[PDB]
Parts: C-alpha cells; sequence; structure tokens
C-alpha cells in the first residue's frame, strides 16, 4: 500500500481547501501523502480572493481581506481518499464533492416515517 | 465544515479507525476513512496585511 | 409444579366477616385470572367469584354479589377474599383456583387449571 | 344447574359413560364444559377442558364430547385410580359465568 | 377478530423534510428553530435497523 | 419508562400499552415556506388516519374491538405467537399485504351497522 | 359502483349509501403560496363541519338521528317523497332559508342532552 | 345574551352554559406567510386540545365526567363556593400547579378503563 499526492485536476481538487479566518486557502498536501505503507512537515499553501463556490460557474466571490496576522489549529478527523488501481496499490488524495463531507457526519443518522395505524387478530367482538 | 482531501474538525471514530466506501472494490469511488484519534494542524498566514 | 395456598380463620359466627387468601408460587401470577369455588360440606362444587388477572374486574355469583369482595395483589402474588354478614349457607370449603377467564390477546380458558386446597369455613 | 347425580360404575378394564345435562343457552351453545375429578379429601384436578382436551399429565383414558344440550366423559381402561367424584361445568355466559353439575361417584368393581 | 390499534411503534424508510435548529452567521442566523438544551435520546431494545449512508436523503 | 418508540422491539402485548406515547407524537420566505409544508403534511396525515378511524367506528379510541372475522388467509397463527412473541414490525411486514382488503372490510361493516342502528330507532 | 358524487342524481335514500365515497373526497415562491393557501383552506373547511357535527352530538358519525322535531313549515312532505322522489339537490334547494334555524335548534337540543346527561351521573 | 367571552366575570356555574360560544371561536409573499403562520397555529392549537380530550376520553363532549377523584390538596372547598361564587378566571390561578399532575391522572384513568372495556367483550 503507497500513498501518493492528487492526480491533475484544478487547484480547488488538487489542493486542500479550506476556509479558516475569513480566508480561503489552498494547501500542497503532498508533503502528508507521500509513502510505501507508512520537527514537523510543512506544507505550503496558496490563497485567492476570488472564489468560486462548489462546482458552479456563475456566481463568483470576493472575499475581503482580513487585517492583520491569521493563526488557525484544527482537527484533521478524517480523509477522502481514492484509490488508484494487483500486487500493489496506491491511495490519493480525492474529494472534491462536498457531499462526501457530510455524508461522513449523517452517517448514523437515517429518517423513518411513523405509522400508527394497524390491525390484529384479538379475540373479541364489538 | 467546506473543504476538500482533509476532512476538519468533524467526529471521532469511537475505537478504531474505519473505512467506509459505497464499494471498496471500485475504483471509481471514494473512500471515506474516518480517523479515531485527531491530528492537530496549524495553519497561518504570517503576513500584516491592512485594509483600505 | 405450581402452588396455590389458602390461609385464613375457620370460623365465624353469622352476622360477621371474614378474611380469606391465597398465596401463589410457580407460575406468574398476574398473567392469570383467578377464581373462588365452594365445596359444600355435604355437596358438590359452586362457583363464587372470579377476578380478572390484572385486578380490574370482578365478577360474582349473584348469592354473594353484595357481601363479598374479590381482591388481587400482582406483587405478593396473592388474592384475597373478604366475605361478610355470613350465614350458615356459605359453610363450604373455598378453594383457590387458577382459570376461569382470559386476557382477551390470548386463547380463552373458562375452566380452572390449577387448585388449591382449601380453607374450611364454617358459620355458625 | 347441570345434571348427573347417580353413581357410575364398571370392572377394571371395562368403559363407563359419565353424561351431564344442561340445557341450551348453557351447556349447548358454549363448547366450555371442562371436567373434574375429585377423590375424597382433595382438591379437585382438570381432566378435560374445553369439550374433548385434555391438559399434559392426563392420561387418554379420558377422553369426551358433547351433542345437543348433553356433555359427556368417557372412561376407557378403568383402574381402581380412577375412584373419584367427577364433576362437570360449563361457561354458562355472562352474568352466570359458571354452573357445576352435582358429582357422580365412579365406582370400580 | 379484527382489532384496530392506533399509536403502534411501527415505521418506514422516507425522505422527508428536516428543520434546521441551534443553539451575522453565513448560515444559521435567526433563521433557524431554537434547540433544546437538553434533548432526548431513547435506547430501542431488540430493534435491528439497515441503514445505508451511500442512500441516505 | 421509555418513551417514544422505546417499545419498537417489545412484543405486540407488552406494547400496546404505550399507544399514548406514540400518539403524542404524531401532533427567508423560502425557509418559510418548506417549514409549513413540513407542518400541514404532519396535520393531513394525522387527519388522514382520523377520519379512516371515524369511518370504522372507531372515533376516540386507541384500541377499537371491530366485528370484522379474522381470515385464517392472512396470517395463520395462534394469539400466543402474535402477541406474545411477535414485535409490531415484523407483524406489519406479515400482512402488509392484506391490509387494504382489511381496512374495505372494516369500512363495510361500519356501513350495515350505522345502518342497523338507525333502524332500531 | 360509481365512485365521487355519483350518486348525485339518485333519490335520497339511494343515495346515502354512498356517504363515505364522498367523505373521503374531501380529505417560484408564489406558487408555493397558492398552493398552501389552497391546502389550509381545504382542512379548515373540513374541521369547521367536524367541529359542528361534535356540537351537535353526531361526532364520529355520517347518519346522526337527532331529538329535533320537523317543522312542517320547513317542508310540508311525506318522507316517501322526499327520499323516493328527490334529489339532494333538490332537497337542499328547498329548505335552504330554513338552514340556519335547523342548525341552531340541534345545537340547543344538545347543550340541553348534554346537561341532563351529567345530572344523571 | 353575550357573546365570546361575556361569561368571563360570572361565576363558574353560571358559565359553563356558554361553552359553544367560546368553542366556536377557536376555529407581498411575506404577508402571505405571516398569515398563513397565524392560521397553521390555530389549526395545531385546536387540534392539540382535541387530541387530549380524546386521550383522556372525553371526544366529542363540552363537559365531560370522569373517574378521577378530586384531591383535596389541589383545592380543598366546598363545591358551593367553586361553582357559585369563583369565577373561571380565578379558578384556573388556583389550581394552576396542579395541572400537569391532572392531566397525568386523566390519561392514565383513561387507559385502564379502556382496556378494561376491551377484556370485557
Ligand atoms: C476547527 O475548530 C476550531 C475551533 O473552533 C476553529 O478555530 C476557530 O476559528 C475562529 C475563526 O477563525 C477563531 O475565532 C477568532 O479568534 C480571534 C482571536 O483574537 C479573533 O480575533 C477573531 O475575531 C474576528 O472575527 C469575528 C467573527 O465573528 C469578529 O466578530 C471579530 O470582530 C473579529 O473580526 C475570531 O474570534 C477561533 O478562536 C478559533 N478557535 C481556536 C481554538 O483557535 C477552526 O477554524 C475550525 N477549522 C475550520 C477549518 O473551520
Ligand atoms: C507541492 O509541493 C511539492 C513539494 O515541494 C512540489 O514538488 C516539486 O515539484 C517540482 C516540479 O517539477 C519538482 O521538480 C520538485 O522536485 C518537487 N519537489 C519534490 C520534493 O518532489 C509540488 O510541485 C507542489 N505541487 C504544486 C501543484 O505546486
Ligand atoms: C480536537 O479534538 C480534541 C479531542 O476531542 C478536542 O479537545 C477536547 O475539547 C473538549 C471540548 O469541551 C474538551 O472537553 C476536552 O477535554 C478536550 N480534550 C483534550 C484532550 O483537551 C480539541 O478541542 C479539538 N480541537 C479543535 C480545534 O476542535
Ligand atoms: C505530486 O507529486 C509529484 C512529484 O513529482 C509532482 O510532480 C506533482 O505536481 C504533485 N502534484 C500535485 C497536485 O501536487
Ligand atoms: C517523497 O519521499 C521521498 C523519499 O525520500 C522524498 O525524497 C521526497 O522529497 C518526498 N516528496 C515530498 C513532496 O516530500
Ligand atoms: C460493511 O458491513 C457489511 C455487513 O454486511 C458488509 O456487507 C459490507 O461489505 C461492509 N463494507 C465494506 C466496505 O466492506
Ligand atoms: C463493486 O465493484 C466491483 C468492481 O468490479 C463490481 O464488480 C461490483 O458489482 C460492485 N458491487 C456492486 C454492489 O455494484
Ligand atoms: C511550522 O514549522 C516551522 C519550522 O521552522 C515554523 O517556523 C513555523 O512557524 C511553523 N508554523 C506554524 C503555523 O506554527
Ligand atoms: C500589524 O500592524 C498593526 C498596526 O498597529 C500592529 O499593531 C500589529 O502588532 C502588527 N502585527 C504584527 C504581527 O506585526
Ligand atoms: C428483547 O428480547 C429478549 C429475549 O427474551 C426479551 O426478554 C426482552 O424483554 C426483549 N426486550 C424488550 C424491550 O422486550
Ligand atoms: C377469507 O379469504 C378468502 C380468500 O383469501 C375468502 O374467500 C373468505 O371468504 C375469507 N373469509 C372471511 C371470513 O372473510
Ligand atoms: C400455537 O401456540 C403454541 C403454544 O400454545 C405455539 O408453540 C405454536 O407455535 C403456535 N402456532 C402458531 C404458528 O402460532
Ligand atoms: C415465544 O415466547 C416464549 C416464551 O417463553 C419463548 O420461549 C419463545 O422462544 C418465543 N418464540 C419466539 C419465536 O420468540
Ligand atoms: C407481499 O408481496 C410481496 C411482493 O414481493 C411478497 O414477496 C410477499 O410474500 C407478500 N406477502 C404476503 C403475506 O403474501
Ligand atoms: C334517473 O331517473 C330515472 C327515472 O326513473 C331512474 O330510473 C334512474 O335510476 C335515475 N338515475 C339514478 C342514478 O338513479
Ligand atoms: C315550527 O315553525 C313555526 C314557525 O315557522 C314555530 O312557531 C313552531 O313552534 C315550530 N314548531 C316546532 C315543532 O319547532
Ligand atoms: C304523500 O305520499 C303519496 C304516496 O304515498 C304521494 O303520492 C304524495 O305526493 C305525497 N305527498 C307529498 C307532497 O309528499
Ligand atoms: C316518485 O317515485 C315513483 C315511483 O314509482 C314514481 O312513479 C313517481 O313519478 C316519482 N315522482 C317524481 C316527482 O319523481
Ligand atoms: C328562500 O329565499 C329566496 C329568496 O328569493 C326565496 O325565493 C325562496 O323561496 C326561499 N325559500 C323558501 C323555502 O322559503
Ligand atoms: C357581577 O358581580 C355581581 C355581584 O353580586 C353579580 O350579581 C353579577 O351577576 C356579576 N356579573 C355577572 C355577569 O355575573
Ligand atoms: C392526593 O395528593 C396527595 C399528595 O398531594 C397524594 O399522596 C394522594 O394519594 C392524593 N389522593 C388522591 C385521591 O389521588
Ligand atoms: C363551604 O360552604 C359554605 C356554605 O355552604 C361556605 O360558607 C363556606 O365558605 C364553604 N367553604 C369553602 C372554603 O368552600
Ligand atoms: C358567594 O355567593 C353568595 C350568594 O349569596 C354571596 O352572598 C357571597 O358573598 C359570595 N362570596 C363571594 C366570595 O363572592
Ligand atoms: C404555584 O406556583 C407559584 C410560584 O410562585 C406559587 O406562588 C403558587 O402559590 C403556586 N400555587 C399553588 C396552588 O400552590
Amino acid at each position: 500500500i503507497r500513498f501518493a499526492n492528487s492526480s491533475g485536476g484544478d487547484l480547488e481538487v488538487t489542493t486542500h481547501s479550506f476556509n479558516c479566518g475569513g480566508e480561503f486557502f489552498y494547501c500542497n498536501t503532498s508533503g502528508l501523502f507521500n509513502s510505501t505503507w507508512i520537527d514537523s512537515i510543512t506544507l505550503p499553501c496558496r490563497i485567492k480572493q476570488i472564489i468560486n463556490m462548489w462546482q458552479r460557474i456563475g456566481q463568483a466571490m470576493y472575499a475581503p481581506p482580513i487585517q492583520g496576522v491569521i493563526r488557525c489549529v484544527s482537527n484533521i478527523t478524517g480523509l477522502i481518499l481514492t484509490r488508484d488501481g494487483s500486487t500493489t496499490e496506491t491511495f490519493r488524495p480525492g474529494g472534491g464533492d462536498m457531499r462526501d463531507n457530510w455524508r461522513s457526519e449523517l452517517y448514523k443518522y437515517k429518517v423513518v416515517k411513523i405509522e400508527p395505524l394497524g390491525v390484529a387478530p384479538t379475540r373479541c367482538k364489538r | 465544515v467546506v473543504s476538500t482531501q482533509l476532512l476538519l474538525n468533524g467526529s471521532l471514530a469511537e475505537e478504531e479507525v474505519m473505512i467506509r466506501s459505497e464499494n471498496i472494490t471500485n475504483n471509481a469511488k471514494n473512500i471515506l476513512v474516518q480517523f479515531n484519534t485527531p491530528v492537530q494542524i496549524n495553519c497561518t498566514r504570517p503576513n500584516n496585511n491592512t485594509r483600505k | 409444579e405450581v402452588q396455590l395456598v389458602e390461609t385464613g380463620g375457620g370460623l365465624v359466627q353469622p352476622g360477621g366477616s371474614l378474611k380469606l387468601s391465597c398465596r401463589a408460587s410457580g407460575y406468574t401470577f398476574s398473567s392469570f385470572a383467578m377464581s373462588w369455588v365452594r365445596q359444600a360440606p355435604g355437596k358438590g362444587l359452586e362457583w363464587v367469584s372470579l377476578i380478572n388477572d390484572r385486578g380490574g374486574l370482578t365478577f360474582y355469583v349473584d348469592s354473594v354479589k353484595g357481601r363479598f369482595t374479590i381482591s388481587r395483589d400482582n406483587s405478593k402474588n396473592t388474592l384475597s377474599l373478604q366475605m361478610h354478614s355470613l350465614r350458615d349457607g356459605d359453610t363450604a370449603v373455598y378453594y383457590c383456583a387458577t382459570g376461569g377467564m382470559s386476557s382477551a390477546l390470548q386463547s380463552s380458558k373458562y375452566y380452572f387449571d390449577f387448585w388449591g386446597q382449601g380453607a374450611l369455613v364454617t358459620v355458625s | 344447574a347441570l345434571t348427573q347425580p347417580p353413581s357410575v360404575s364398571g370392572s377394571p378394564g371395562q368403559s363407563v359413560t359419565i353424561s351431564c345435562t344442561g340445557t341450551s343457552s348453557d351447556i349447548g351453545s358454549y363448547n366450555y364444559v371442562s371436567w373434574y375429578q375429585q377423590h375424597p379429601g382433595k382438591a379437585p384436578k382438570l381432566m378435560i377442558y374445553d369439550v374433548t382436551q385434555r391438559p399434559s399429565g392426563v392420561s387418554d383414558r379420558f377422553s369426551g364430547s358433547k351433542s345437543g344440550n348433553t356433555a359427556s366423559l368417557t372412561i376407557s381402561g378403568l383402574q381402581a385410580d380412577d375412584e373419584a367424584d367427577y364433576y362437570c361445568s360449563a361457561y354458562a355466559g355472562r352474568q352466570t359465568f359458571y354452573i357445576f353439575g352435582g358429582g357422580t361417584r365412579l365406582t370400580v368393581l | 377478530w379484527v382489532t384496530v390499534y392506533y399509536g403502534v411503534p411501527v415505521w418506514k424508510d422516507a425522505e422527508t423534510t428536516l428543520f434546521c435548529a441551534s443553539d451575522h452567521n453565513v448560515w444559521a442566523t435567526h433563521a433557524c428553530v431554537p434547540t433544546d438544551p437538553n434533548p432526548q435520546e431513547i435506547h430501542l431494545e431488540n430493534v435491528t435497523e439497515e441503514f445505508n449512508m451511500w442512500k441516505n436523503n | 419508562f421509555l418513551g417514544f418508540l422505546g417499545a419498537a422491539g417489545s412484543t405486540m402485548g407488552a406494547a400496546s400499552m404505550t399507544l399514548t406515547v406514540q400518539a403524542r407524537n404524531l401532533l427567508l420566505t423560502v425557509w418559510g415556506i418548506k417549514q409549513l409544508q413540513a407542518r400541514v403534511l404532519a396535520v393531513e396525515r394525522y387527519l388522514r388516519d382520523q377520519q379512516l378511524l371515524g369511518i370504522w367506528g372507531c372515533s376516540g379510541k386507541l384500541i377499537c374491538c371491530t366485528n370484522v372475522p379474522w381470515n385464517s388467509s392472512w396470517s395463520n397463527r395462534n394469539l400466543s405467537e402474535i402477541w406474545d412473541n411477535m414485535t409490531w414490525l415484523q407483524w406489519d411486514k406479515e400482512i402488509s399485504n392484506y391490509t387494504q382488503i382489511i381496512y374495505g372490510l372494516l369500512e363495510e361493516s361500519q356501513n350495515q351497522q350505522e345502518k342497523n342502528e338507525q333502524d332500531l330507532l
């Protein structure tokens, strides 16, 4: 099992995108997904002010600049991987479809309809 | 939280790292991996930007 | 094996009162309806009273209807029967019996499955 | 109530039949006619319930049926251990829940 | 013999509209139902239910 | 005890004592519309069930004993299994295909009873 | 047989056997509002009729026999004509002007009955 | 006589003869939504009360005599004062803190009665 960095695609997919401190970061994760099987690691990041949200074309927004210095601390809680592939398999970061970021939290929930009427035999007569 | 590649600030698995997929043998599907421990990541823009 | 054990006094004067009871064991008490049946010293059996499994419904033979009270307590596995007024004609062995009715959502019985040995009550 | 006051008898191995006569708005219309066996000095035991059914623990020497307004209990391979009083009873509807007949003494000869 | 019961603990899979609730936001501002500070959860004894996160509306 | 649907895994005769627990749980313009549709629907669904109980002569009751005989072809089981072994979810699946038949029969016996009761007055 | 309103041209006593047929048929933001108003109205109209039957002591029934005497001044006809010759539409027109009177009387006899039944307990 | 709430200052036994008077009074997109919310709410409030009366076995009645005993601890008064001196507003304040207890007891006695009535059939 080998890890590799992302495959070609646009910036919004090939990098780790997130919004923090009010600004949109595009970080290069190749330093995290470069290994066979299994200080600190520094990932360089790019910043954009013009943002095309989700996968839409036609609605762009301008992120106002944020005054001062931005520092964010967060918890990585999971990964979205895609398998590149019978003797070896390579996993790469993937995603870009935001539904998979919610699918990961809503997996425990199901919605059901209550149907309160029912009939059953009993030994009685009106 | 909206992000790509790495899922940030979500919930953790209770005991072990879990791998979930629609079809684990289909290379066209995504694999969602949920950690049972957080990994702390510190991000910054170390520039004293001004605004006008 | 189940048991029904009748207890209570066996001798009263007419015009008085008497409380009988029946301790049950070996089965879920609360699942069965119960009754009392009299055996007159020289005759046969007579049905006297019936109580529902939950204690909500009580039925009596007309001859004791205004005099006897049947009660049930499912937490102690017991029945009780409170006799009042009393006549010489009420002398009998009073048997505790399991059965008599039903619970609607279960097959009916309308018969008596288990019997105790009976308390002897004499009205002088 | 129900009736059958005389004794019933036969020798070991002979069958005997015990009747139980009631009325239409009683034993005739309700198929709930149990039978009980009482050895003197003891509480009665259930032998037959409903009409033909017996409790587990009751031998097949005891069976029965009904017709019209009369029920009956049949004892086949009569034993000395069958010397007991037998009673029929019946569900007689709501209000009058149960009635019994007098018992019959079964004598084994 | 048929007895009709109402209030029977039976359910079927369904797709409906859920509403948002929460304790100058982009998302939930005042247009969101205030939450119950002590929400309930009821364990269902002896219930097996089939879930499918990939088909979850 | 347990609240809403806590009886779901209980047997049918253990359940059906909690009928009031479930019965009571049935009760920017775009968000306003979605919320109203959810609320109107909850009301219409509730009322369809109440109308149906009314049609069958079970208005105002949670347990309604009717005069329609049970067909052994709908479920050939004895009360002991249905009420002491099965859960309501299992039962609902078992007789799903007969539900419309049963509902039709309940409607019809009520129409006949209701007319007979008029003739007696 | 025929469904909704199929009995409309039938006589009053031929009709009134189909009461369940009609009873069951009573149940971009701008389009959403128009649709909701149509649905809310259907519910309010339904409930006003149910409330009124409740007031008159006819809750849960499609045919309700009351204790208000019929006035010959409302319609001086024998049952044979009303039930075997006339249709419901014709009848409704014939006594339209007495409907409010009749409704008022039904409300009043129920109030008296309901109180008498309290005194008897 | 007087209409809606005209009996508000009357004593409890003078009032409660006007129950139908109050019962009948319970029945640009932004304005449409506000109006609909007001109407949906009126319906939901109405139905919650009707559901509750149904649960207590009082469906279809304005005056419902139940089988729950009155606790002297809720209000230690004789009927003469409650019905001939007090108004309904005063009474509601006097026993406000026991309302939930009373409602719980009414629900429970109905569940028991309703089951006993099934066993009798
Ligand atoms: C993962 O979770 C963490 C934990 O919540 C989250 O980090 C938090 O981010 C917010 C926003 O970046 C931080 O809040 C800021 O803290 C600085 C500290 O002085 C304040 O100056 C900021 O105030 C400005 O923004 C406010 C927004 O309403 C304005 O009202 C105010 O006037 C200022 O303009 C702001 O409070 C928060 O401190 C951190 N939390 C921690 C523990 O650092 C993180 O972003 C999450 N990850 C992702 C990707 O979302
Ligand atoms: C992400 O970071 C890596 C690491 O610096 C970049 O990798 C370098 O890419 C150039 C392109 O030819 C190579 O010559 C270097 O040798 C690479 N460095 C290493 C250590 O392999 C990578 O290009 C960055 N990705 C993007 C999209 O900029
Ligand atoms: C990353 O995960 C850790 C572990 O869950 C979070 O730290 C916990 O936060 C809760 C909040 O009430 C505290 O009660 C726990 O005691 C914390 N655990 C520890 C070990 O301190 C942490 O806050 C998460 N980080 C972010 C940015 O959300
Ligand atoms: C992935 O790593 C390779 C290493 O040579 C690099 O050339 C490529 O551009 C990287 N891709 C991305 C998207 O970082
Ligand atoms: C990937 O691992 C090799 C192993 O030495 C290392 O040389 C290379 O720089 C790594 N690539 C990145 C992007 O860190
Ligand atoms: C998840 O568990 C189910 C249990 O039947 C199994 O069938 C399924 O294949 C599992 N998922 C994966 C990715 O293996
Ligand atoms: C999962 O992917 C494999 C890949 O060939 C495919 O054959 C299989 O049918 C897929 N499973 C399902 C349930 O579609
Ligand atoms: C990341 O590590 C480098 C190592 O020199 C350090 O200078 C930098 O401040 C660290 N960044 C953060 C966000 O702490
Ligand atoms: C950024 O400029 C402001 C201007 O007053 C100053 O107060 C602040 O400390 C500066 N921040 C840094 C990191 O130098
Ligand atoms: C779950 O099944 C067991 C099996 O005997 C039973 O005892 C238990 O009561 C059931 N749970 C409920 C809520 O009835
Ligand atoms: C039972 O169903 C069969 C067909 O499934 C039908 O012919 C029969 O008349 C039904 N019996 C009753 C009592 O409705
Ligand atoms: C009938 O009841 C007996 C116990 O009295 C039970 O063992 C049997 O399975 C039941 N039959 C069915 C299929 O309901
Ligand atoms: C039905 O209930 C009895 C009660 O003891 C239990 O033994 C039996 O296994 C149950 N059967 C099923 C199918 O749950
Ligand atoms: C109900 O219809 C489904 C359709 O597949 C069938 O499988 C099921 O057995 C039917 N149920 C009954 C009780 O006939
Ligand atoms: C229409 O009028 C004719 C006249 O006799 C009558 O026979 C027929 O039944 C009527 N139609 C209906 C639906 O009753
Ligand atoms: C009938 O109506 C007249 C007036 O139209 C009225 O005086 C009379 O009392 C009414 N009779 C009945 C029985 O209500
Ligand atoms: C009264 O009944 C007769 C037939 O019995 C009918 O001919 C007559 O028209 C009826 N009168 C009215 C006006 O109802
Ligand atoms: C009323 O019904 C009778 C039934 O034969 C019919 O002869 C008569 O013409 C009908 N009258 C009207 C007005 O329809
Ligand atoms: C009802 O009022 C209208 C008003 O024009 C009148 O023509 C009609 O005859 C009235 N109906 C009755 C039955 O009095
Ligand atoms: C108001 O109080 C007085 C005091 O006696 C009473 O007579 C009167 O009837 C009360 N008003 C009403 C509407 O009852
Ligand atoms: C009356 O209330 C007391 C506590 O306030 C309670 O203990 C008592 O049992 C209640 N009596 C009745 C009849 O409910
Ligand atoms: C009891 O009734 C009398 C009149 O019969 C009244 O004077 C007294 O105040 C009443 N007590 C209470 C507190 O209700
Ligand atoms: C209660 O009603 C009586 C009736 O005469 C009146 O005298 C008395 O003052 C009233 N008490 C109160 C508190 O209103
Ligand atoms: C109800 O609670 C309030 C809270 O202040 C208290 O003042 C009032 O006396 C209570 N009422 C009763 C009847 O206990």
